């Protein structure tokens, strides 16, 4: 696929109309209160799809003065082990780092 | 009440004015459309029945009772409209006059 996506996953929807699905927002007052999904509050929407797999990875800032002075990076690497010996996990799942980090 | 009992009688015929909604609001709402345009309709109908009837052969000598318009003079004729324009039925006319041997 040579294309970059036009939309985020969490952002696939019509903003103009609220959903018909109801959830439990608040337990206060010895009773249950069901909010309705909508009113431009996105995090509460129901969705059919969820983001891809991955794992957390150590991030080194591209500006050298902001990085911890490690004489070498091994003990900090992501590793998988096979037959009782450790191999760096590279490259990992296609996860992007923070902006300005690697 | 008298009549012809039928397993498969003539079908009911049902008619309605299709609803025409009034001007909808510009912002979207999922509730039903309450306000419509007041309208009615009219037109002619017609019904054509085909009746089958049993001819009468009776050799009795003397004449029979028959239905006859009331012999009397009257301010209003029988089964006819009056001065105000209202149609008036003078009687209920049974079907049984001609005699038949038991
Ligand atoms: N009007 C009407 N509609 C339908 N079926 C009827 C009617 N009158 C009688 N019957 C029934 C009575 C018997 O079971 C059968 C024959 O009439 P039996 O009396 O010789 O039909």
């Amino acid at each position: 696929s040579m294309f970059m996506h036009n939309q985020a996953l969490d952002r696939l929807m019509n903003p103009l109309v609220d959903q018909y699905l109801w959830y439990l927002d608040a337990t206060s007052g010895n009773n249950l209160t069901f909010r309705k999904a909508g009113a431009k509050n996105f995090p509460e929407y129901f969705r059919n799809w969820i983001p891809g797999p991955g794992c957390r990875n150590q991030q080194w800032n591209k500006v050298g003065t902001k990085n911890n002075p490690q004489t070498g990076t091994w003990a900090s690497a992501n590793k998988w082990r096979l037959q009782g010996r450790l191999n760096k996990y590279a490259p990992g799942q296609p996860n992007a780092p923070a902006e300005g980090f690697l | 009440m008298g009549g012809f009992g039928l397993k498969n009688p003539p079908p009911q015929i049902l008619i309605k004015n299709t609803p025409v909604p009034a001007d909808p609001p510009t912002q979207f709402s999922s509730q039903k459309i309450n306000s419509f345009i007041t309208q009615y309709s009219t037109g002619q109908m017609t019904v054509e029945i085909e009746w089958e009837l049993r001819k009468e052969n009776s050799k009795r000598w003397n004449p029979e009772i028959q239905y006859t318009a009331n012999f009397n003079n009257s301010a209003n004729a029988q089964f006819s409209v009056n001065n105000n324009g209202l149609y008036i039925e003078d009687r209920t006319i049974g079907t049984r006059y001609l005699t038949h041997t038991l």
